[PDB]
């Protein structure tokens, strides 16, 4: 819900043309300090049947189902979140839970077991920082695909773009102002767009932030005032 | 396209 100020940042480094440059300097916009704390590392999409089932990058799960609310399990083995469609967010446990979410646990379950056995950790390699601790975790606000790509929306504003052909990924982040390239090699490096906009960029991101910048009007026109059937 | 990439991290 921090999206219009990411569309903003996006059409202003699109619109410097960071490709389009004397001398490229993508080097100078990288900042390490700037790797966000979540993103997602697996997904199974069965919307034909309860929904799109997620696994965060700190081991905790998610399911946006069909009727769209939303069910996550923390990394405790035990602590759940469930958003209901308005938005209200209760926080349970698995030991104590009402047994109206028996369905909905179960049904996390069986996604979480097909993510263990079949599904690679996107940043698996990567070595988190003492806390990663808050804030209540994020959920999947939504989430659509194209014919490229994946495109999953966060609850504490970041977008991330999984594009399939070549696995290479998205992760933005509007608070810092900041974009994580995960490239055909799996390697992460976090840029400040606004460094970007100042120093240009290589092709290969600029054509994704291209990309990403329409993606992220998709989302922002969802069910907008403009039009609330789309 | 249906689910993410494959392959055998970390529950
Ligand atoms: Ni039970
Ligand atoms: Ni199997
Ligand atoms: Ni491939």
């Amino acid at each position: 819900c921090h999206l219009s100020d990411l569309l903003q940042q996006l059409t202003s480094v699109n619109a410097s043309k960071p490709s389009e440059r004397g001398l490229v300097r993508q080097e100078e916009a990288e900042d390490p300090a700037c790797i966000p704390i979540f993103w997602v590392s697996k997904w199974v999409d069965y919307s034909d049947k309860y929904g799109l089932g997620y696994q965060l990058c700190d081991n905790s799960v998610g399911v946006l189902f069909n009727d769209s609310t939303r069910l996550i399990l923390y990394n405790d083995g035990d602590s759940l979140q469930y958003i209901e469609r308005d938005g209200t967010e209760s926080y349970l446990t698995v030991s104590s839970h009402p047994n109206s979410l028996m369905k909905k646990i179960t049904l996390l379950n069986y996604f979480r077991n097909y993510m263990s056995e079949h599904l690679l950790k996107a940043g698996a390699n990567i070595t988190p920082r003492e806390g990663d601790e808050l804030a209540r975790l994020p959920y999947l606000r939504t989430w659509f695909r194209t014919r490229s790509a994946i495109i999953l929306h966060l609850s504490n504003g970041t977008v991330q773009i999984n594009f399939f052909q070549d696995h290479t990924k998205l992760i933005l982040c509007p608070l810092m102002a900041a974009v994580t390239y995960i490239n055909e090699k799996r390697d992460f490096q976090t840029y400040r767009l606004s460094l970007l906009e100042e120093y240009g960029c290589c092709k290969e991101l600029a054509s994704r932030l291209r990309y990403a910048r329409t993606m992220v009007d998709k989302l922002l026109s969802s069910r907008s005032a403009s039009n609330r059937l789309k | 396209l249906v689910t993410s990439t494959i392959k055998t991290d970390v529950v």
